[PDB]
RNA sequence: AAACUUGAGUGCAGAAGAGGAAAGUGGAAUUCCAUGUGUAGCGGUGAAAUGCGCAGAGAUAUGGAGGAACACCAGUGGCGAAGGCGACUUUCUGGUCUGUAACUGACGCUGAUGUGCGAAAGCGUGGGGAUCAAACAGGAUUAGAUACCCUGGUAGUCCACGCCGUAAACGAUGAGUGCUAAGUGUUAGGGGGUUUCCGCCCCUUAGUGCUGCAGCUAACGCAUUAAGCACUCCGCCUGGGGAGUA
């Protein structure tokens, strides 16, 4: 939702794709691809910490 | 809400009553009341025109208003009362004018509770006002189809309809039965839903409960000689034998549609039944 | 595709030839039958 | 004994007279049954964050309640719902 | 539970001397005052299944400590059976 | 209704797909990677979106509405490659955003994908 | 102390710039003043004196 | 028959918590409908097709209805006896921990029979039905299908009340109390010591992990949260099938 001017626009990309992996978006839609089990996704988010 | 009794009899023993907790006087009031005779399914001319209809209990009947006239008077309700003409409970509302008339009881109505039926009114159950202040998306019963000929739509127990849309001087509602149609902006309709909800779940029980409502007996076509009905008489059981199921006057009866066509509410009809 | 039965019976020993070559059919196919994978390139 | 602090929003487009009505009715109610007012500010228009009921801004209220009984909130609580006027409301108790 | 005042005022009548809390009917008294307090809770909320094993645990504690008052002086388990309702 | 407006893309993991319309939406012009001649799965490429992008924004027309100020709503391939193909019609691309729908954890998502 | 859900502007550096929390790990505070936080932050998300999302 | 205070329990003073139950409130998303604007596909796959659309689809914008869950915070974190528990607020209510020592004076532990809780899927009586989805229907794949994949879809999933009482109900480890190298994360306190301009350091208590001696084990491994050393009580085993079956 960030506004970009007075520049090109192989700039503005360069702000949006790093104000987007910041973000919910991407990381977000992927796990919601499928409906995973109410307890496997305990232990995904376990693999996802204890990797930090 | 509903009794189950006790298999003390062969005739008693499947049969599921409905006590009659929402009801609060069991006496009608003196002054609404009608009499009214059994027309045992036979017409002026003094034959049976529709069938299977014969002498129930005695009835009387009890003048309710389906069309709501006194505009911004309240109206308290006394009671909920029994009514043997209609699926649904009816309700004894007082005016703070003072004149005492009858409307169909909705679901959650209780003693005590004003009611107001006019333009200028609250959108809470029991309140009569046109479909054109009725806000979109609240059901609503005791619909009014033409302007001032009182309500007709949506009137048994549980019955009711949601507000859709809004044209120019219509309004879109959905049906009990799921057909949505266009009623004329300019019509009342009661906001909630008629109550007596548990009504369509009584098991009768009994082919003697069948005859004090007044249903007489249906016999089969297919056990009928063949000047009776079309499925009249083979040797033994037959099957019907013929392309299709057939009524007791010669019209297929099993599928095929009986809505006259080129008729003035086509235009009004958006979606059929579901 | 080989297979071997040391049987004597000329008749009935393939009818176990024929069960050890259908095997081996199915152990090549299902390993190139996985060209299935749902690759998305960048 | 119970100390409250509830907050509500009335609309944007409501003129003078009718603002202050509004709120001398619920501190009236906010009074009933032993509860006492401790004290009524008002906070002026705020922008707030996002978009209930189409509206831009609202004028907020703080009350704080001294009671012992939630019988005086939890009737704002029945009356704030019905008026629609009065478009947000949140008592918390703090101990 | 209770609050503090009904506490402190149900200490006064079964106290046995000042500043002799602990002692065991006046440990009781408290705990029919809380026995009392939460099965009316429990009453008009039937599904609390959480806060009945609470319930039964402290019928289990005042059992116990009427039990224990009796094998060292019945004349005082009387006492308190006539002064509080209880049966047994 | 002259050099003002809001494009919407959403290039999903299939068929990309842009509608530019005014500032407040009324859907001025669409175009697909389907109206272009690819039936089914080169739908989802970036080369796609090097041609679905502006055969809508130029054969708009009726207004010549010039900008743009594109936003994002689907997770795809052809993302980031439908807005550096609209400075190939060359719209003054002026506020990109990533409005996409992201659930509070509200509904039912379908099963497992074996 | 205790984080008052009035008090935006130190409440509102610890949103994201979106409206979602910042996790501790990240900002840096500990386990119980990051708890009374979020009771904090998610009650002013409900009187709008925060967003949901930007 | 007396006396004691550590065990056990109550006080007093502090905390922490998705512990339950009921009633309210709220936002994003999904689906459906109504409308505006607008034009050929949309959807889907390893590739397609079934399906949907010119009776205006999808896409876009506003508004509505309804059901279900609660992104971020969120963590080898928290709480509960276990099952389990995740928006927010209020009411009602249970337990644990820390510290002080005022008080009661063994009041304790275990617990057959018994009596209550107990995921899901089920069953009953009604509700409600948004997504998802057994069965079922159709299209593809394959060597072949009733599988996998895709479109659609009923019970169910959700609520209320009664049931059912079973799970790899698992830490595959009963409960209680002592005792026995240390090192290290982290959660809830407490007392210190500097002082920090709220941040550390050391000691101690109760949780929760990861390493690792002694000791133990058949070996993997376990190791102050024992599977080490002891004592009490309870459940249970004594070859594999037949069988948790007559
Ligand atoms: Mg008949
Ligand atoms: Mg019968
Ligand atoms: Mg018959
Ligand atoms: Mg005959
Ligand atoms: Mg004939
Ligand atoms: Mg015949």
């Amino acid at each position: 939702t960030v506004v970009r001017k007075n520049e090109s626009l192989e700039d503005a990309l360069r702000r949006f794709k790093r104000s987007v992996s910041k973000s919910g978006t991407i990381q977000e839609v992927r796990k919601r691809e499928f409906y995973e089990k109410p307890s496997v996704k305990r232990k995904k988010k376990s693999e996802a910490a204890r990797k930090r | 809400a509903i009794k189950k009794y006790k298999p003390i009899t062969n005739g008693r023993r499947n049969m599921t009553s409905l006590d009659f907790a929402e009801i609060t006087k069991t006496t009608p009031e003196k002054s609404l009341l009608k009499p009214l005779p059994k027309k045992a399914g036979r017409n002026n001319q003094g034959k049976l025109t529709v069938r299977h209809h014969g002498g129930g209990h005695k009835r009387q009947y009890r003048v309710i208003d389906f069309k709501r006239n006194k505009d911004g008077i309240n109206a308290k309700v006394d009671s909920i009362q029994y009514d043997p003409n209609r699926s649904a409970n009816i309700a004894l509302v007082v005016y703070a004018d003072g004149e005492k008339r009858y409307i169909i009881a909705p679901k959650g109505l209780e003693v005590g509770q004003i009611v107001e039926s006019g333009a200028e009114a609250d959108i809470k159950v029991g309140n009569a006002l046109p479909l054109q202040n009725i806000p979109v998306g609240t059901v609503v019963h005791n619909i009014e189809l033409k302007p001032g000929k009182g309500g007709q739509i949506a009137r048994s127990a549980g019955a009711s309809a949601q507000v859709l849309g809004k044209e120019g001087k219509y309004v879109l509602i959905r049906l009990r039965s799921g057909e949505v149609r266009m009623i004329l902006s300019t019509c009342r309709a009661t906001i909630g839903q008629v109550g007596n909800l548990q009504h369509e779940l009584v098991n009768v029980g009994k082919a003697g409960r069948s005859r004090w409502k007044g249903i007489r007996p249906t016999v089969r076509g297919s056990v009928m000689n063949p000047n009776d009905h079309p499925h009249g008489g083979g040797e033994g059981r037959a099957p019907i034998g013929r392309p299709s199921p057939m009524s007791p006057w010669g019209k297929p009866t099993l599928g095929k549609k009986t809505r006259r066509g080129k008729k003035s509410s086509d235009k009004l009809i958006v979606r059929g039944r579901k | 595709l080989r297979a071997e039965e040391r049987n004597d019976d000329l008749y009935a020993g393939i009818d176990l030839i024929n069960n050890k070559l259908e095997r081996q059919v199915r152990k090549y196919k299902t390993r190139i039958n996985r060209k299935s994978r749902d690759r998305g390139d960048q | 004994m119970r100390t409250y602090e509830v907050m509500y929003i009335v609309r944007p487009n409501i003129e003078e007279d009718a603002k202050k009505a509004l709120v001398e009715r619920f501190n009236g109610i906010l009074a009933t049954e032993g509860a006492e007012v401790l004290e009524a500010k008002d906070w002026g228009k705020r922008r707030l964050a996002y978009e209930i009921n189409d509206f831009k801004d609202g004028f907020y209220n703080i009350v704080r309640v001294k009671s012992d009984n939630n019988k005086a909130t939890d009737e704002f609580q029945r009356l704030a719902k019905i008026s629609d006027d009065i478009i947000r409301y949140m008592v918390i108790r703090e101990d | 539970a209770i609050s503090q005042e009904r506490k402190n005022e149900i200490i006064k009548e079964y106290r046995v001397h000042e500043t002799d809390t602990g002692s065991p009917e006046v440990q009781i008294a408290v705990l029919t005052a809380e026995i009392n307090a939460v099965n009316e809770h429990l009453r008009t909320h039937k599904k609390d299944h959480h806060s009945r094993r609470g319930l039964l645990k402290m019928v289990g504690r005042r059992r116990h400590l009427l039990n224990y008052l009796r094998s060292k002086d019945i004349q005082r388990y009387r006492e308190l059976i006539k002064s509080l309702g209880i049966r047994r | 209704n002259i050099e003002n407006g809001v494009a919407h893309i959403r290039s999903t993991f299939n068929n990309t797909i842009v509608t530019i319309t005014d500032e407040f939406g009324n859907a001025l012009s669409w175009s697909s990677a389907g109206a272009l001649g690819f039936k089914g799965s080169k739908k989802s490429t970036p080369f796609a979106a090097q041609m679905a992008s502006e055969t809508a924004s130029k054969s708009a027309m009726e207004h010549g509405l010039k900008t743009v100020e594109v936003t994002v709503k689907g997770p795809g391939p052809g993302r980031e490659s439908a807005i550096r193909a609209l400075q190939s019609a060359g719209l003054e691309v002026t506020a990109i955003r990533d409005v996409t729908p992201v659930p509070h954890n509200g509904c039912r998502p379908p099963k497992r994908r074996r | 102390t205790h984080i008052d859900y009035k008090d935006t502007e130190l409440l509102k550096r610890f949103i994201s710039e979106r409206g979602k929390i910042l996790p501790r790990r990240v900002t840096g505070t500990s386990a119980k003043y990051q708890r009374m936080l979020t009771t904090a932050i998610k009650r002013s998300r409900h009187m709008a004196l925060l967003p949901y999302v930007k």
